[PDB]
């Protein structure tokens, strides 16, 4: 069962639920042994990890990590492999024509991440590579970029 | 039974009354307190993440209700909170539906700065001084940048001779409430 089955609703069956609202609620096991857990459903940050990929060769890319969290409370989205967050995004680049770039789900897991790919040598006309990025639920209901 | 509920305000509940009527006559139901009508049904929201929605029974009647929760504000992206109900006897021998509505730098190398701005209601961008600064808006002519709710502007020096700083350039929302700053330099 649910404790809340408009916040989320369960299968008693097969224990599939879905995130209908924001908010705090349980889920729980009716059998003896007779057990409980607690959900949360929220995002409102993105992390980018650079991992010390400096920008200095057209024939590499450049593949920044991702991290989604929740809203006002500033938690990391659970990345597991029971789940898909329904996550979708966008990534380029602004104000340079030096680079491209796209948005990539790691294939297998609740990992995402930045592609970015050179179209040249840097000149000094240029004080900037700035990455963009947009993410948002499958419908669109929301948007949030950096 | 609507009760003129509009949805306004994600700290409410939107509480609406059923009524179940006879298949072939359109006669409602009994609702009296010596029955059980044997009733159970399904309530969700559909095509929008705006809300969720649960199917309700009255405490001590045979009185039926959806009970509908919003997660946030709405935006301009969402025409309609489509409310879902499925009815059914209490060991599903049938079902019944039904589907209703409810700073920057610019310099000698990097002259032109773009402003990115997302936001589902229009964005004005002004700056305070047209004499040392020019701003323009960016039209999207993919359609990708427009499905992202993404406003841009382009940001630039009105003369490459006048080095100025911390010029604020203004942001507002069509609605007026929404208001922010950026100051911006040339070097």
């Amino acid at each position: 069962s649910s404790g809340d089955p408009s916040i989320l609703q369960v299968d008693p069956i097969t224990g599939k639920a879905t995130a209908i609202a924001a908010g705090t609620t349980t889920i729980n096991y009716i059998r003896n042994p007779s057990s409980q857990t607690q959900v949360v459903i929220s995002i409102g940050r993105i992390k980018v990890d650079f991992s010390d990929q400096i920008i200095n060769n057209s024939k590499k890319r450049y593949e920044y990590n991702l991290k989604f969290f929740t809203a006002g409370s500033d938690i990391e989205l659970s990345q597991d492999s029971t789940i898909d967050q329904n996550i979708k995004g966008i990534c380029t680049i602004k104000e340079s024509t030096f680079a491209t770039a796209f948005f990539e789900k790691v294939k297998g897991k609740e990992q995402y991440r930045c592609v970015v790919q050179p179209s040249g040598v840097a000149t000094s006309s240029i004080d900037k590579v700035t990455l963009y990025v947009e993410v948002s639920n499958a419908h669109k209901t929301y948007q949030y970029d950096t | 039974d609507f009760s003129d509920q509009i949805i306004n305000n994600s700290k409410k509940r939107y509480e609406y009354n059923l009524k179940f009527f006879t298949a072939g006559s359109d006669i409602e139901l009994s609702q009296d307190s010596t029955i059980d009508q044997n009733i159970k049904g399904i309530c969700t929201i559909k095509e929008s993440t705006f809300a969720t929605a649960f199917f309700e029974k009255v405490k001590g009647k045979e009185q039926y209700r959806c009970v509908v929760q919003p997660s946030g504000v709405a935006t301009s992206s969402i025409d309609k909170v489509t409310l879902y109900v499925e009815v059914s006897n209490a060991h599903k021998t049938y079902q019944y539906d039904t589907t209703i509505n409810l700073k920057i730098q610019l310099s000698p190398r990097q002259s032109t700065f773009i402003l990115n701005i997302q936001s589902s209601s229009p964005i004005f961008v002004e700056s305070s001084d047209n004499s040392l600064l020019s701003v323009q808006q960016i039209s999207s002519s993919g359609g990708d940048d427009q499905l992202n709710n993404l406003y841009k502007y382009a940001i630039q020096p009105m003369s490459v001779s006048t080095s100025f700083q911390n010029v604020p350039l203004l942001i507002s929302s069509a609605d007026g409430k929404s208001k922010t700053t950026v100051t911006v330099s040339y070097s």
